[PDB]
């Protein structure tokens, strides 16, 4: 006779997890399951590892107070992760697998761009690596990360780290989501990697424009804004 | 969860299985003949002449071995049974099973593994022994011994088996021993806890007393 | 395997030490189990012999004794009850050290005077023999020390042998490795043929070649059995671990222990007609040695006359056929019986022999021939008697054969991972007696030895390369892999995950035994029949576990008897759901509560867990996804569960599990006072989960209104709930129920509900008038569907 | 093509409470995950951390986004009113991230784990008390984070 109803549960219960963070986590995994190490470095970094280890010249547009943020001459505000897989490079001696997921600046902004977002970049550097090894690497990413088995387009491009380079389009009639390249001589050459004896691929992806293609999400300032109306929806 | 982490980092997938076999899963396909002492009731819990609770987790690495061709790069945990039991041995417990085959796999990748495995989960850069031993399932098979830099009570121990697998094993699911080669390991994990946590009896396991389990949060 | 390295190394000797060799042999594949001195540690004794004894004039319990060490006579005095003329013993001069620091001096007993001390296997650590005087064989050589004569410079090394090295189950087979192992001489005991003193025979008949394809025998006449068997052969059988019965026994099983050809012998008088190697009759009796009645069966291979069986081919002789007292003559038997044919045998009729065991693990198809001339020499020896002719039945057709395996240099330098040199491949293969003749480049034809049964296959061949050359020496290399990127999906509950979930929710992970006990089951689970075991351990671990609540009520009441308030334990595991056939074998997440909601502490509330503090850990776990709105708790029913307090847990009408409270019958059957709160849930219907579909928000404000509802006690609030979110609209953002009203201010079959419901229009303002529209239909909703009222 | 790798089994020490642990157990302790700007207003940064020089931006996108943080709290707190003014009463938040203190010469770049609560200590029920949160719910909270490797005992609250 000591009977009740199904009346909600007390107390507290879960809350959530960011969608950049989700998406940070999964990107990581599709990497760290098949030998990738999570490489981290310094947000505040220097001209050396940001640009010109990357092949970047000085009077490159990159380098420019249009597109990134300075403290003074020399120091600035990391435009890419790039520079923590230099870091890694000057390190070690390869075999090389990282995966670098982190908060990077631009200064060029206003709605499309944020003057800060996260991407995650990648670096592989062993002995007979080619570019249908970074095809496959590439394709079989995508693939695992949309959970589909989608069309997978490389386009030519151009990027001063990387030759050859390629613009990484997937269905839905085409969508650019990466890019990516074969490391270039320069690169290597710079932090003591023998291009002779040694090859090696990179690519580079953004947490945010991946997570809106995952969650729907249309305008990428509620990123950063954290109204709870919004971070719920993650749960 | 931590011998599968050593592991599922480097390509291996989680395979599980049944609890309740048969003995074709259990034993034939493992090079076990029927006259074998392993099949008889004095170890093996019967529910009839063919179903039995599983005395290791080998079965789920046949099943993979049927369901898929090569490569394969598997670890199997899971609860596991045996009759002849008392103090030392329990009726249940749970242990790891690993398997790969792919092309062209050796001894010495073997070696490599499973020093590598140890040295990783232990958390030191200890000496590893591979002694010769012997298993229907694997040829050439080892016993591997460990210094007792992780004690005896917090000068070597054995704490696990492996060895390549045996070409009629391949055969009966199969893969072609011509074309593919493979080793296979096993281990206990509460001789590892024990090991690691400095856990003196086994009992202790499946007592759950609160004073014991609290020791681990 | 048990032996003494002394004998071991009279035939392979490595030229090291014992440890180096104990070391050696576990590193081969051989492993030491143990190692042991034969005895204890003195010195200064030497073999006496006893000339003459006198009854001490002034103690009638000692001896006045002149006793000889071959170099001078020595007057002791001895108290032993076996010291007389002729006896040859142990004789401990004055200055000898004994065991345990015991240093022989001078003595003057009762008035006599006595130069040393005769000593017992005991006071010399040899045996345990302190009845009397180490009496040692009549031709023993007086004056020699003790420990040379009894060979106690000695250790016994016991292997634990692996299935495939049957072979080394005698002193032939474990020097054999030796000198391998070593590359050293082996000097194997040279077997002279024992020549026929007469022509008596017994005809041998091989009824069944395939099980037997070569049977020996041979008669012994004349032979006297009241003869002791020698000091040298007890002392090797006893380091081997056996035990002398009588005279012809311990040859036949020194014969084994040395050569590992297991032989039998059989009174002639008890042999009608000569030997039938034959099958077994369907329901033959015979009576073993050891008065065991065995009911045979026609799969099994027995030693018969023309008349009956005589005994269980390879495992155990008849007892009418054996020897007793009244033996005068022998029928001796060395044969070989296939490995296949005996496989199990012994252990159906519950046996297990010295014999039985070689047989199984293979002895050398061409051994019985130099066990039967060894055996006839020892038995001339021990107990005299005449030897007739050797009858050797054999079946060629039937003999074993091994096919020559081809062993590749490329599949050894592959598997090795590292090149072996061909002479060093040549060089090891041939130690461990096979034939290797090369077959072109890096190839080679390799014959297999009689008496090796492990080995058919080329990487049989690789395996004895790398266990001779040495495991530790081999390379170490990590496998190549073309691996891609790949993961599982997103939106899914793993149950590592929930288990995390859990911990961080205050429970303590349990991991209990999946049978229990039937009577328990029936608690949990009365008219289900569990999946009984047909070989249990105990009786109370017969029924495999249907639900992990059993075990977990279990182990929480064992916490309650052991001091605990406070038990939140989570188990998961297998469920076995039905018979053999149509067995369910399903993955379950359970979890138990009892106490206090909270711990004890200065900031926290002295309630007592409820039903709605598991609801919220269920809850918890359901949307570990994000697919909590799948799921619905309905009220439901479970035998093992207080009718008032379950809820039945479904997705799309599927079940899920169960969440309520311990039946109060069966705490009362438990003897459990405190209430229990379970949950089970069955793992597939809770892993998948929904990937986040972003919707638009708006830059409007929201607006909220708060409802209370007097409505029946016993409608169910989700059902309210629900019929509100199908009255309010499209723009309603959230619902919720803030406060239940049970008391004196309204009538006692009713209850209020204090609801508040929000919303928000994504692209404007929400005006007054279209809200309170919408509030009324809500209200005018419940008031045709539940008879509800505003309070 | 994939490519091939002698890759060797290997794991991180078992004792030791990982970022991505750590959030998990903040979301099941009902935390929401906040991601805040790393460069705040000079004027915020003065209120949280009075008499530090921040590190300074050459070219800030705006005025009002000048300053390196030296703590997640600006930011967070900023969050959490952004939330309170947008009809949110229990709001709770956390952020993990980078932390800038110094100027270039020293800079200390240090990964930090910080939270922000208000309103009500339960969310709104039939079940559960109408108290406001306060400091010991927050505490347990760190209790909780600092006890996530067994080493509890290790810390002190002074
Ligand atoms: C030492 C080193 C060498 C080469 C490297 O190449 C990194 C790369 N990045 C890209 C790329 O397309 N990046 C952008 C995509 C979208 S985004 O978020 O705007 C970043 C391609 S290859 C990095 C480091
Ligand atoms: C198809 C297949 C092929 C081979 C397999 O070999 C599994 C193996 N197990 C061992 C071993 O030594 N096991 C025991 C060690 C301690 S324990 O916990 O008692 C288990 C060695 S190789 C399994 C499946």
């Amino acid at each position: 006779e000591r009977i009740d109803v199904t009346l909600p549960g007390r107390g507290q219960l879960s809350g959530g997890l960011h969608p950049v963070t989700r998406t940070l986590e999964r990107i990581e995994q599709c990497f760290s399951r098949i030998g990738y190490e999570v490489a981290e470095g310094p947000e505040v970094e220097d001209d050396y590892h940001n640009f010109e280890a990357l092949n970047i010249p000085g009077h490159h547009p990159a380098r420019a107070m249009h597109d990134t943020f300075y403290f003074n001459a020399n120091m600035l505000l990391r435009t890419h992760t790039s520079p923590v897989q230099v870091r890694t490079m000057e390190s070690q001696q390869p075999p090389i697998r990282i995966v670098c997921p982190g908060r990077v600046y631009r200064c060029d902004s206003d709605l499309t761009h944020s003057p800060m977002f996260h991407q995650v970049e990648g670096l592989l550097v062993d002995e007979g690596v080619s570019f249908a090894d970074l095809k496959g690497t590439i394709e079989e990413f995508l693939r695992a990360f949309f959970e589909k088995q989608l069309e997978v387009r490389f386009r030519p491009s151009f990027f001063p780290f990387t030759e050859p380079s390629a613009e990484v389009d997937i269905q839905c009639g085409w969508l650019e989501v990466m890019g990516c390249g074969m490391v270039h001589p320069n690169v290597l050459r710079m932090s003591n990697i023998d291009p002779e004896k040694f090859q090696g691929f990179a690519f580079g992806m953004g947490a945010e424009r991946l997570a809106m293609l995952r969650y729907g999400v249309n305008d990428l300032r509620l990123f950063f804004d954290n109204d709870l109306r919004f971070l719920g929806q993650f749960r | 969860e931590r011998i599968e982490q050593c592991f599922s980092r480097i390509g291996y997938e989680v395979a599980e299985g049944p609890e309740v076999e048969d003995d074709y899963h259990n034993f034939e396909a493992l090079n076990i003949p029927g006259h074998h002492p392993a099949r008889a009731m004095h170890d093996t819990f019967y529910f009839n002449a063919n179903m039995l609770l599983r005395t290791h987790t080998s079965p789920v690495q046949v099943r993979t071995m049927e369901s898929q061709q090569p490569p394969i790069r598997i670890v199997c945990p899971g609860r596991v049974y045996r009759c002849d039991s008392d103090l030392t041995h329990s009726p249940m417990f749970h242990q790891v099973e690993g398997l790969l085959v792919d092309e062209g796999v050796s001894f010495a990748d073997l070696k490599g593994t499973i020093e590598e495995f140890l040295r990783a989960f232990f958390e030191k850069q200890l000496e590893v022994r591979f002694r010769p031993s012997f298993f229907p399932f694997t040829e050439p098979s080892a016993e591997v011994d460990i210094q007792c830099v992780i004690c005896s009570g917090n000068g070597w121990l054995e704490v696990m088996g492996c060895g390549m697998v045996h070409p009629n094993v391949l055969r009966m699911s199969n893969i072609d021993p011509e074309k593919f080669q493979g080793f296979a390991f096993g281990m206990g994990a509460e001789r590892l806890a024990m090991l690691r946590y400095g856990v003196n009896d086994l009992r202790l396991f499946f007592d759950n007393d609160l004073r014991f389990l609290g020791q681990f949060r | 395997m048990k032996f003494s390295e002394k004998w071991l190394r009279s035939w392979a000797n490595p030229q090291v030490s014992h440890d180096e060799l104990v070391a050696r042999l576990s590193m081969v594949g051989l492993e030491v189990d143990a190692d042991l001195p034969v005895a204890g540690a003195f010195s200064g004794v030497v073999v006496g012999e006893v000339l003459s004894t006198e009854q001490h004039p002034d103690a009638d319990k000692l001896r006045v004794c002149q006793v000889s060490n071959g170099s001078e006579t020595f007057q002791v005095v001895c108290g032993a009850p076996n010291v007389r003329a002729g006896l040859k013993i142990p004789f401990a001069m004055i200055g000898a050290e004994l065991p345990d620091d015991f240093k022989i001096k001078k003595a003057k007993l009762r008035g006599v005077e006595s130069f040393g001390m005769l000593c017992s296997a005991k006071e010399l650590q040899i045996s345990e023999e302190n009845a009397g005087l180490l009496e040692l064989p009549a031709d023993a050589p007086v004056g020699q020390d003790v420990r040379t004569y009894l060979e106690l410079a000695d250790y016994t090394i016991e292997v634990g042998l692996t299935p495939n090295r049957g072979d080394c189950l005698s002193l032939a087979g474990l020097a054999r490795e030796v000198s391998a192992i070593y590359d050293v001489p082996l000097a194997p005991v040279a077997v002279d043929a024992v020549a026929a003193q007469h022509d008596e025979t017994r005809p041998v008949e091989l009824a069944a070649p395939a099980a037997c394809p070569r049977y020996l025998g041979r008669v012994i006449r004349n032979v006297d059995l009241s003869r002791p068997t020698p000091l040298w052969m007890v002392e090797r059988l006893r380091r081997s671990d056996i035990r002398s019965i009588d005279p012809v026994v311990d040859v036949t099983n020194y014969v084994m222990i040395e050569l590992g050809q297991p032989m039998h012998a059989f009174d002639l008088a008890e042999i009608n007609g000569g030997v039938r190697v034959r099958m077994a009759e369907d329901g033959e009796k015979l009576v073993l040695l050891d008065g065991q009645e065995i009911t045979l069966r026609a799969d099994t291979l027995v030693i018969a006359d023309h008349q009956r069986a005589l005994a269980i081919a390879g495992v155990m002789g008849g007892e009418h056929s054996g020897v007793s007292d009244s033996t005068r003559d022998l029928f001796l038997e060395a044969a070989f019986f296939d490995t296949i044919a005996l496989a199990g045998k012994a252990r159906s009729y519950g046996l297990h022999t010295d014999s039985s065991h070689r047989f199984e693990r293979g002895v050398d198809s061409q051994l019985a021939r130099k066990a039967m001339e060894r055996a006839t020499r020892l038995i001339l020896d021990i107990v005299g008697g005449e030897p007739g002719p050797i009858v050797e039945q054999v079946s060629e057709a039937h003999l074993p054969k091994v096919a020559p395996i081809t062993l590749r240099a490329e599949r050894v330098t592959q598997m090795l991972g590292m090149p072996l040199d061909a002479a060093e491949i040549v060089r090891l293969l041939q130690a461990l007696e096979l034939t290797v003749v090369a077959d072109g480049e890096g190839q080679w034809s390799v014959g297999v030895p009689s008496h090796r049964f492990d080995i058919s296959l080329e990487v049989d061949l690789i395996e004895e390369l790398a266990r001779l050359y040495g495991y530790n020496r081999l390379p170490v290399r990590y496998p190549q892999a073309r691996l891609a990127p790949n993961n599982k999906p997103e939106a899914r509950a793993a149950l590592p995950l929930l288990r995390r979930l859990l911990v961080a929710r205050g429970y303590q992970e349990a991991i209990t035994f999946s049978f229990i006990d039937p009577a328990l089951f029936e608690l949990f689970d009365p008219g289900t029949q569990p999946l009984t075991l047909a070989n249990p351990i105990s009786a109370d671990m017969a029924a495999m576990r249907s639900s992990l609540w059993p075990g977990l009520v279990k182990a929480l009441q064992h916490n309650l008897n052991r001091q605990q308030s406070r038990v939140r334990l989570f188990e998961s595991g297998l469920r076995f759901v039905g018979q053999l056939e149509g067995l369910k074998q399903e993955a379950m997440l359970a979890g138990a509560i009892c106490g206090k909601r909270l711990p004890e502490g200065w900031a926290n509330g002295r309630d007592g867990v409820d039903f709605f503090d598991a609801k919220a850990d269920v809850e918890a776990v359901l949307a570990s996804a994000g697919a909590l709105g799948d799921f619905s708790f309905v009220p439901g029913e479970h035998p093992a569960l207080h009718p008032g307090q379950t809820a039945r847990i479904e997705r799309e009408g599927r079940l899920v599990g169960y969440l309520g409270a311990l039946h109060p019958e069966l705490a009362k059957k438990l003897d459990l006072e405190q209430p229990v709160f379970l949950f089970e849930l069955l793992l597939a219907e809770v892993v998948d989960g929904h990937l986040p579909k972003f919707r638009e928000l708006s830059r409007f404000p929201e607006v909220r209104r708060d409802l209370a509802l007097l409505v029946d006690q016993d409608v169910p609030a989700q059902d309210i709930l629900t019929q509100i979110r199908a009255a309010a609209g499209e723009w309603l953002t959230d619902l919720r129920l803030f406060d239940v009203y049970h008391g004196k201010g309204i009538d006692p079959h009713r209850k209020s509900l204090a609801v508040g419901l929000t919303w928000q229009h994504p692209s404007r303002t929400l005006n007054d008038d279209e809200v309170n529209s919408t509030t009324q239909n809500i209200v005018t909703s419940l008031e045709e569907r539940f008879n509800a009222t505003l309070r």
